[PDB]
């Protein structure tokens, strides 16, 4: 079911996870990075839309891998940015995302 | 234990945002793994509003801007409303600009937000919650296009078998920040105020605060009473000083709006866009954080080329690296000046252009790849 306590115990794995168990070279997803925002939106919505390899952004690449996927191998997070550009939407220009050498 | 799930379809991550009496969640769908956002609210709160906007994102289903409705339903001690997964709030991106946003930006937003009021106008609602938190851009490939949230608020003006429009009351209880001035008088809220509040959240981006911000008082009461004291007396022009008058023209529009008479969102659409044509402002989707981000991540990556062959700081360092995209793009960034009291025109507004072209950042060999970088 869920509970409070449920949550509670949920976010802080994840928190920890979090904290000193993402272990890549990328700026981004350094912990240095997140001492420099205090809300983490900006850093985990924003700035984990960026991407490293210029096929999964680093919410996919970097923090599935070590904070979800680390809990539970079978937890599905698809790539956002091989979705199409609907046609409602603003065009997004995908070269924002792709960091230079 | 670690599986919390929602609705049998979505699974519960990390905590992304903390609404008033109610948390957000990052989730996932199970089948599809597509990216979600969850929102949480005890039944044990004195004023319930998630079962309501239910209601209203799937009457609004269908428009740009509107988060679509993945689930609503029960779950143990919460209410729980599934969305698409969004970005950040724009109060959340003026933190990230550190609270100044270019003149081109603001317009950009305008834009869209004009679109996003005028749709929900036309299902006869209106929001009476306007506010930079209630604005989030998207994820991926939404990231360019702004949503509009929060729809606890919000309210039926009109009839739907006849446009008849909801009569004219008072002492209705009176956000206090971009609140409608009519709002303050205890007037019923229209159409018209939602769009005045739009404005005062223009001005609060270019100026990066309100006359009825930081004021002062002994007894709180007082406090309260000096705000309103406030918007009543400013004029216009003292309100949009620092601005293009194309704002000022905004305004005077809004608050002579009637109570029941339709906006022309055409004209406000124009008026803008007009402003954007003088500025020659493109149309490359590109705001103030998305150049930022861009930036900040070209220079950092360029930290480990210096290494592998060699918070006072962030309000220096984002100030370095906001330069830096000032001058690789010195036609997009465009600011208010503090200074000035009178509306600049185009070319003051243009001279800063040139401003950002002769300018000089103080990293020396990490510039030189920068320059490279063209
Ligand atoms: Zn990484």
């Amino acid at each position: 079911c869920l509970t409070r306590s449920n949550l509670k115990k949920l976010q802080e794995k994840i928190f920890d996870r979090e904290l000193n168990d993402i272990a890549c070279d990328h700026c981004l997803c350094s912990t240095e990075n997140r001492r420099d925002i205090k809300y983490s939106r900006l850093w985990f919505l924003f700035e984990l839309e960026m991407s490293e390899n210029w096929n999964e952004n680093l919410r996919l690449s970097c923090y599935n891998k070590y904070v979800y996927s680390a809990i539970d191998e079978s937890w599905k997070m698809e790539n956002i940015l091989l979705k199409e550009q609907e046609k409602h939407y603003e065009y997004f220009p995908i070269g924002q995302l792709l960091i230079p050498n | 234990a670690m599986d919390l799930r929602v609705g049998r379809k979505f699974r519960i991550g990390r905590k992304i945002g903390s609404g008033s009496f109610g948390d957000i969640y990052h989730g996932t769908n199970l089948i599809s793994g597509e990216e979600v956002a969850i929102r949480l609210e005890s039944i044990r709160s004195r004023h319930p509003q998630l079962d309501y906007e239910s209601r209203v994102y799937r009457y609004l289903s269908g428009g740009v801007g509107i988060p679509f409705i993945r689930w609503f339903g029960r779950e143990g001690e919460y209410n729980a409303m599934v969305i698409d997964l969004l970005g950040p709030s724009l109060e959340d991106l003026f933190n990230y600009c550190h609270r100044r946003f270019s003149f081109k930006t603001v317009i950009m937003l305008a834009l869209q937000m004009f679109c996003r009021i005028q749709y929900i106008h036309g299902r006869s609602f209106i929001h009476r919650d306007i506010k930079p938190d209630n604005f989030l851009m998207g994820v991926g490939r939404r990231g360019s296009t702004v949503h509009v949230i929060d729809f606890g608020l919000s309210k039926k003006y009109r009839d739907f078998n006849t446009h008849r429009h909801i009569p004219y009351r008072e002492n209705k209880s009176l956000t206090a920040r971009y609140a409608s001035v009519n709002t303050h008088l205890g007037i019923e809220q229209s159409r018209r105020d939602d769009l005045e509040s739009l404005g005062y959240v223009l001005i609060y981006f270019c100026k990066g605060s309100l006359p009825w911000q930081g004021l002062k008082a002994t007894t709180k009461k007082q406090k309260y009473d000096r705000i309103m004291e406030k918007k009543l007396n400013v004029s216009v022009e003292t309100l949009c000083s620092g601005l293009p008058l194309e704002f000022q023209e905004y305004m005077a529009y809004c608050k002579n709006l009637k109570f029941d008479e339709k906006p022309d969102y055409l004209f406000l659409a124009r008026l803008f866009k007009d402003l954007s044509i003088k500025l020659e402002y493109h149309n490359d989707h590109l705001f103030d954080w998305t150049m930022l981000r861009y930036t900040k991540a070209m220079v950092e990556k360029q930290r480990d080329l210096l290494i592998e062959k060699g918070t006072d700081n962030k309000s220096e360092t984002f100030n370095k690296i906001k330069l830096l995209a000032m001058k690789k793009f010195p036609t997009h960034f465009h600011y208010y000046k503090n200074e000035d009291k009178h509306n600049p025109s185009p070319e003051e507004i243009k001279q800063q252009t040139i401003l950002n072209n002769n300018a000089a950042s103080s990293l020396p060999e990490e510039l030189l790849n920068a320059l490279d970088k063209g």
